[PDB]
């Protein structure tokens, strides 16, 4: 409720100055009823050279500064509540990248990128949506104020009696309000969801004919929100109502106080309609004011996701120039924080040294593709250390330590840039010569050349215009980019051909790099020099 | 500019019951000022028209709203599927999402604001009639349409790069969002971020001019009505001197004269919004109007069936890169109770016949032949009801795993068959090892199974149908040696293998010495076809992949 107005500290040249144009407006306004009346009373009293003239002169400058501020206002006002916008957005985004991989599988795509495109807007809604009538309806009340100052001494028991009717419904409306303003949005995010799981799988869905189905889904959820959305609206126009209604309490108390009396009916007849007038206008003060507050509180989820803090151990400083290679596990067992109190790896130890190739074997659900991801320092061990030479992997540096240890998933996942931005995926600055000795290191300069641009071919989504051994080669040559020293590569002989895979058989012929590799068909991890077999997550 | 009217009117009847009552509050407004409740009765009343007015109106506006977004999507679902790569999936969710809910937003405020203004103002002009001097108002304010004609068109062209850019980010967004692992094991955060605050620049350059147009036509409304105002006034304070009317007479048509700019200032304002919001609904009703250029779908549903699929001539070419031919001459039939292997070097296209067969695409110079009659002649349900297939890289949605296995079927089998085809791929046999069965949950892109657990999992989605055309697409990578057995009976063990007809693409060389007929494609085209002894026996390119080691 607080930190917002932390965030609008670059726009502070720009507000207090828009409000200078909101004073300029009403320092001409305030002189507009007056004269106007100056032009119209010499009706009865015409004097056409001198008067009317100076009249209609003064009347169109003050008009006319009136008009200068409040476009100026209103251009500052519509760049700020964008700029704030987009300030909450970068940052949100840059918050979320931050945070670890047991946060993205609790929530989903779709919720993260409907809370980006769609709570955003809520946040910098905030701004008074009818403002015109809003300032003309202040110097109006500023005037009538100043006009019914002249029944001072009957007013002190006016003023006070019109603060607590209907006031005690007020604290239950606003939280009768803020929880729907939430719920609408948990209705619409996982309704967002639903436009993912169809065209994300597209191909898949085309593949067994569930258009119809995805659809039915789609409204089903819509329907939700529309109901939502007219619960609010029924609510709010009830609570207006019955304001209304109940307002009238006071004006028969003050018609009652006027009327025990019997000052004269020509001077209490014609002055209730005015404080009458501005009771409307005060509760539309208190309204809009409660209608902000609980616009700037409908995003607890989106501050809460702003003020995360992460499970990950603190950042190394270690970058050492050398780097042995002997990668160390000492009991280690690891279970998923999504799923505890289930271990997956129960006791491994083994170490892998710098100039010979390890192998890895085990059945479907063994873990072998957990210990490739652990790793890589991607989760925590619950029990026993991973140890890079002699220190913990936590302890280096993030971009040294995955510039020197580098794998290939089971699955590669490419983006939308070309292929060299996805050969070349995480350096900062490299030369084509890099990329060219990776690509024939891959065997993947025979289909560089035959596709259109040479090798800034535009690559869709996932590798889409690729095929399977393609994005494989693409994969193994990223990998291959950054001459690493520590190199696991899991399936990497998923969709290559025979000669392929002939022709890549010895990835150690360089002799000085630390290799590890997983595969299921055991005549092909026949030349490692060691073999790793594990059972139910424990090692044979 | 009126393009809403094909979307709106079958809501209008609820609007008649509404825009009654706009005149019911409108003379409400004209009527004059004609025992100690006097002033309560009649109030309360007003309140309650404050109550039917804007609890109908609203109570119409989601029904606007839940129905177009119910449309829109249906229209992005009816394109052919090379519309689906060419513009990317942030893209879609943007106009699918947040365009139509500003233009829901946006016609909900400024169609209450229009009839509650118009009424009034249409009222305000009615009471003040001195003839002349009206007619002269009326024809002095048709000039000030000659700026906001020239303004928005403007507006269109500066929104509809906001909205370009808005979709571009957060197609960024979601595609560094739905690869986190990938981008965490090469820490390549900061350049998401790059990317992200540089499709921000561009949102930041036109907002700059959004906000300098708005206050340009603020500064233009404000001056127009205003001379306006001094003109009627100074004609009338000079025809004064020419008698004309009394004071009296003039009090209250100069009143009712500045009520009317009153009234006429709202619509001028109200104007350049209409103008953004039919900028905003540009993208939204392309895909509305556009025609899909794929086939749609057919009407046979033939009772009885045969896996009987004739390929003669066809040649395909990617309508992305349409110079080339990825598919030459193919020429082949495949027959139920009989094994076809499809096997060639990675590039040949082999998934390419996958998609071909399975009704994505469309063949550019042959005819593909099901039963005898062509593919987009079947009823799309039954289509890929009797069609199954696995595909390279299998897919699965955020369900349970009963839902997951029986996906896309609207008969909704019961709990046996669910488990007889968990058992019959292999995957109940870890199935039955998660704690809550076959009702357990799995997230986003299957990111709780394994390789093998999500190839087990689609290969029983594909059996479930008993289709009688399967196709199976390296449904064996991921799989080891005791599972792929399964698959192996499911090719030539199982009893119903005389009632499909298997396409089989696959690398491993030990599955494909059975099957009864053996294809070699590459490039494109087929360069020989027989048995497998055949084969063997002739000197040739599959003899040169068996005898590579
Ligand atoms: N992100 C995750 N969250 C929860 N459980 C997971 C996750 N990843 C894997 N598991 C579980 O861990 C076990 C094995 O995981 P893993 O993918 O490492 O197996 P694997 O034996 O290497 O697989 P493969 O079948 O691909 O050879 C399975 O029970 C799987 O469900
Ligand atoms: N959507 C697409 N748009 C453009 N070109 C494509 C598309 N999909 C595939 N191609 C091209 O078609 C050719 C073969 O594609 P396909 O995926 O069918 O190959 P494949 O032989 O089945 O693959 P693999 O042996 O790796 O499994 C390649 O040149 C590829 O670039
Ligand atoms: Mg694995
Ligand atoms: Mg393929």
């Amino acid at each position: 409720m607080w930190r917002l107005l932390k965030l609008s500290r670059p726009d502070l040249p720009l507000l207090v100055a828009a409000f200078f144009f909101l004073v300029l407006a009403v320092l001409g306004e305030t002189l507009i009823p007056h004269y106007s009346g100056r032009v119209i009373d010499i009706l009865g009293g015409d004097f056409d050279p001198h008067a009317f003239a100076s009249a209609i002169f003064f009347m169109c400058l003050f008009s006319f500064g009136s008009s200068l501020s409040a476009g100026c206002r209103g251009g500052c006002f519509t760049y700020t509540m964008s700029r704030i916008n987009l300030r909450i957005r970068e940052q949100l985004f840059s918050s979320l990248l931050r945070q670890d991989l047991g946060f993205f599988q609790e929530t989903k795509t779709g919720e993260l990128n409907s809370r980006l495109s769609s709570d955003t807007t809520l946040m910098s809604n905030w701004l008074p949506l009818n403002a015109n009538v809003l300032l003309r309806s202040l110097v109006k009340v500023v005037g009538l104020y100043g006009f019914m100052l002249s029944i001072s001494p009957r007013l002190t028991l006016l003023s006070l009696l019109h603060m607590p009717f209907t006031i005690a419904a007020e604290k239950v409306y606003n939280t009768r309000h803020q929880e729907v303003l939430r719920e609408i949005q948990d209705a619409v995010a996982r309704a967002g969801q639903v436009v993912r799981e169809a065209v994300g799988g597209l191909q898949t869905v085309r593949s067994f004919g569930a258009e119809e189905h995805e659809v039915c889904r789609y409204k089903e959820a819509l329907e939700q929100c529309r109901q939502l959305y007219w619960r609010r609206d029924l609510e709010r126009a009830l609570y207006l109502l019955v304001r209304r209604v109940l307002h009238l309490g006071v004006q028969m108390l003050m018609l009652s106080c006027g009327l025990q009396q019997m000052l004269t009916q020509g001077s209490l007849l014609s002055f209730m309609i005015y404080q009458e007038s501005v009771g409307s206008y005060v509760q539309t003060l208190v309204y809009i004011y409660g209608d902000m507050l609980s616009n700037v509180g409908a995003a607890e989820k989106v501050f809460s996701y702003m003020d995360r803090q992460p499970n990950l151990p603190s950042p190394g400083t270690l970058a050492p120039t050398t780097l042995q290679g002997v990668v160390k596990f000492q009991d280690v067992s690891f279970a998923y924080p999504n799923r505890p109190d289930r271990p997956v790896l129960k006791g491994l130890t083994f170490t892998l040294r710098p100039g010979e190739v390890t192998a890895l074997v085990g059945p479907n659900g063994s873990g072998k593709s957990t210990v490739a991801a652990l790793l890589q320092n991607l989760y925590q061990p619950t029990g026993g250390q991973v140890l890079l030479d002699e220190k913990p992997i936590s302890q280096y540096e993030h971009c040294y330590l995955h510039s020197q240890v580098v794998s290939v998933g089971q699955e590669p996942v490419l983006f939308s840039g070309s292929v060299r931005n996805n050969i070349a995926y995480g350096l900062q600055s490299c030369e084509d010569d890099k990329v060219m000795a990776a690509a024939q290191a891959a065997h993947a300069d025979d289909f560089i050349q035959e596709m259109e641009h040479g090798i800034y071919t535009d690559v869709g989504e996932k590798g889409s215009q690729l095929a399977a051994g393609q994005k494989q080669r693409l994969a193994i040559a990223r990998a291959l980019v950054r001459d690493p020293r520590v190199l696991i590569l899991d399936q990497a002989t998923s969709a290559l051909d025979v000669q392929c895979e002939q022709a890549l058989q010895d990835w150690n012929s360089r002799g000085d790099r630390t290799v590890l590799v997983i595969a299921h068909r055991l005549q092909t991890v026949q030349r490692a020099h060691q073999i790793l077999v594990l059972q139910e997550g424990k090692l044979q | 500019v009126r393009r809403l009217l094909g979307c709106l009117g079958s809501e209008t009847r609820r609007l008649s019951l509404f825009l009654v009552l706009v005149v019911l509050s409108s003379l409400g407004e004209m009527a004059i000022p004609f025992n100690l409740t006097l002033m309560s009765i009649l109030t309360i009343a007003s309140a309650v028209l404050e109550f039917v007015g804007d609890g109908i109106y609203n109570n119409t506006m989601g029904h606007v709203h839940s129905h177009l977004q119910g449309e829109v999507f249906g229209a992005v679902l009816r394109q052919e599927t090379e519309f689906f790569q060419q513009n990317q999936t942030g893209n879609i969710m943007s106009r699918v999402t947040e365009d139509t809910s500003t233009l829901s937003d946006s016609l909900s405020e400024n169609l209450s604001l229009f009839l509650w203004y118009l009424v009034r103002g249409l009222c305000l002009l009615g009471i003040m009639l001195s003839v002349s001097l009206t007619m002269v108002t009326l024809i002095t304010l048709p000039l000030l349409f000659l700026l906001p004609k020239k303004v928005g068109k403007w507006y269109q062209l500066l929104e509809v790069q906001v909205r370009e850019s808005l979709a571009k980010s957060s197609q960024v967004a979601i595609e560094a969002l739905s690869a986190m692992p990938t981008v965490r094991s090469f820490a390549n955060e900061e350049g998401e971020a790059q990317k992200f605050r540089e499709k921000l620049q561009e949102i930041k350059t036109l907002n700059q001019k959004e906000a300098v147009a708005y206050a340009v036509n603020s500064w233009t409304t404000s001056i127009s009505g205003m001379l306006l105002k001094v003109g009627i006034l100074y004609i009338g304070g000079q025809l004064v001197t020419s008698g004309a009317v009394s004071s009296g007479n003039l009090v209250t048509f100069v009143l009712y004269q500045m009520q009317f700019t009153q009234a006429v200032e709202v619509l001028l304002s109200i104007y350049p919004r209409v103008q953004k919001a039919v900028g905003s609904s540009e993208k939204i009703f392309e895909y509305l109007d556009r025609t899909p250029r794929c086939p749609p779908s057919g009407l046979l549903t033939p009772l009885h069936l045969e896996g009987l699929v004739q390929f003669q001539d066809v040649s395909f070419a990617y309508p992305n890169r349409p110079d080339v031919l990825v598919l030459q001459g193919l020429t082949f039939t495949l027959r139920p109770g009989e094994v076809t292997a499809l096997v060639g070097p990675n590039g040949s296209g082999k998934s390419t016949v996958a998609a071909l067969l399975q009704n994505l695409y469309q063949p550019t110079g042959g005819q593909l032949l099901l039963d005898g009659k062509p593919l987009p002649q079947y009823e799309h349900r039954y289509l890929h009801r009797q069609v199954a297939a696995v595909g390279q890289e299998p897919q699965v949605f955020g369900r349970s795993l009963q839902e997951n296995i029986a996906y896309g079927l609207t008969q909704k089998p019961t709990m046996e068959e669910i488990t007889a085809a968990a058992v019959k791929s292999g995957a109940h046999s870890f199935i039955s090892g998660l704690p809550q069965g076959y009702d357990t949950e799995v997230d986003e892109a299957g990111s709780q199974l394994s390789g093998g657990q999500r190839q087990a999992v689609a290969l029983a989605r594909a059996l479930i149908r008993k289709p009688c055309v399967l196709i199976l697409d390296d449904a064996t990578s991921a799989l080891d040696a005791n599972s792929q057995l399964q698959v192996e009976q499911l090719l030539y063990e199982s009893p119903e293998r005389y009632s499909r007809s298997v396409l089989l693409i696959t690398q491993h060389l030990s599955l494909v010495e059975q099957a009864d007929h053996i294809l070699f494609l590459e490039g494109g085209a087929i360069r020989e076809g027989g048995t497998h002894q055949q084969l063997m026996e002739k000197k040739g390119c599959y003899w040169a992949m068996v005898q590579a080691p």
